[PDB]
C-alpha cells in the first residue's frame, strides 16, 4: 500500500506540466530537506522483507 | 530523446531563421534609399548643366 | 578665443556619439545571443527532468 | 554630420526599447517552470514513510529549482543594464538636438 500511495502521486507529479493550471508557487521547498532513506537503502529494504 | 533532439533543433532553425529576415529588411531599407539618391542627383546634374 | 579649437570641440562631439552607437549595438547583440541559450537551457533540462521521472516510475512499478 | 549622427541615435534608442519589450516579455516566460518545479516537490514531501527518499528525481528537481532563479537573476540584469542603455541613448539625442540649434 505504501509503495501504491507513492507511485500515484509521482504520477499525478508527472502528469502535471507547464501548461496546467492547479500549479502554485512553493517558495523554499529546496531549503526544507525532509528524507529518510536512500534509494539503495529503499532496495534493500523492500529486498529484506521479500 | 528523439522529439527533445527534433525539438532542439527546431528552435535552433528558428531563431537562425528569425535573425536572416531580420537582415533581408534591413538590406531592403538600405536598397532604397540607394535607389532614392540616384533620383535626387538628376537635380544638381540639371543645374550644373 | 581658439580659432581652431572650435574644430576639435565639434570632432570630440561627434566621436562621443559614435562610440556609444557602437557599444550600444553591442550589447543588443549579446542581449539576443543570451536570450536564446536561457531558452534552449531551460528547455533541455526540463526533458531531462521527464526522463528521470519517468525511469523511476519503471523502476517502483519492477518492486 | 550633426543631423546624421542624431539619425543613427535615433536607430539605437528604438533598439534598446525593442529589447526591453522582449525581454520583459521572455521574464514572465520563464516564470511558469520554477513553480511547476516546485508544486513537483510538493508532491515528493507528500511521498509516505520508506518511499520519501532522496532519490535523483528530488536532487535534480531542487537543482533545477536552483537553476530557473539563477537565469532569472541574470535576465533581470540584463533588463537594468539594457534600461540604462536607453536612458544614456536619449540623453545623447537630447545634446546633438541642443548642438543643431
Amino acid at each position: 500500500e505504501d509503495k501504491s500511495s507513492a507511485q500515484y502521486i509521482d504520477e499525478n507529479c508527472f502528469n502535471l506540466r507547464s501548461t496546467s493550471d492547479s500549479i502554485s508557487f512553493f517558495h523554499g521547498v529546496e531549503k526544507f530537506d525532509g528524507t529518510v532513506s536512500i534509494p539503495e537503502t529503499w532496495a534493500k529494504f523492500s529486498n529484506d522483507n521479500i | 530523446e528523439r522529439v527533445n533532439d527534433l525539438a532542439f533543433w527546431k528552435s535552433e532553425i528558428t531563431h537562425e531563421l528569425d535573425e536572416m529576415i531580420g537582415e533581408t529588411n534591413a538590406l531592403t531599407d538600405i536598397k532604397r534609399r540607394l535607389e532614392r539618391g540616384l533620383i535626387e542627383t538628376e537635380g544638381p546634374l540639371q543645374v550644373s548643366r | 578665443y581658439t580659432p581652431r579649437d572650435w574644430d576639435r570641440s565639434n570632432d570630440l562631439q561627434i566621436r562621443n556619439a559614435e562610440a556609444s552607437r557602437l557599444w550600444a549595438s553591442r550589447l543588443t547583440g549579446d542581449s539576443l545571443r543570451i536570450m536564446q541559450d536561457k531558452d534552449q537551457l531551460i528547455h533541455q533540462m526540463q526533458e531531462g527532468t521527464s526522463r528521470n521521472l519517468g525511469q523511476r516510475l519503471s523502476d517502483l512499478g519492477f518492486w | 554630420k550633426l543631423q546624421t549622427q542624431l539619425a543613427k541615435i535615433l536607430q539605437e534608442i528604438f533598439q534598446a526599447e525593442n529589447t526591453i519589450m522582449l525581454l520583459e516579455r521572455a521574464i514572465v516566460a520563464k516564470e511558469y517552470p520554477l513553480k511547476m518545479a516546485q508544486t513537483m516537490l510538493a508532491c515528493r514531501t507528500r511521498r509516505p514513510n520508506v518511499e520519501l527518499c532522496r532519490d535523483v528525481p528530488q536532487f535534480r528537481l531542487v537543482n533545477e529549482v536552483f537553476t530557473i532563479d539563477d537565469t532569472l537573476q541574470t535576465l533581470k540584469l540584463r533588463l537594468r543594464e539594457t534600461q540604462d542603455t536607453l536612458q544614456l541613448l536619449v540623453m545623447t539625442k537630447s545634446r546633438l538636438e541642443h548642438e543643431l540649434a
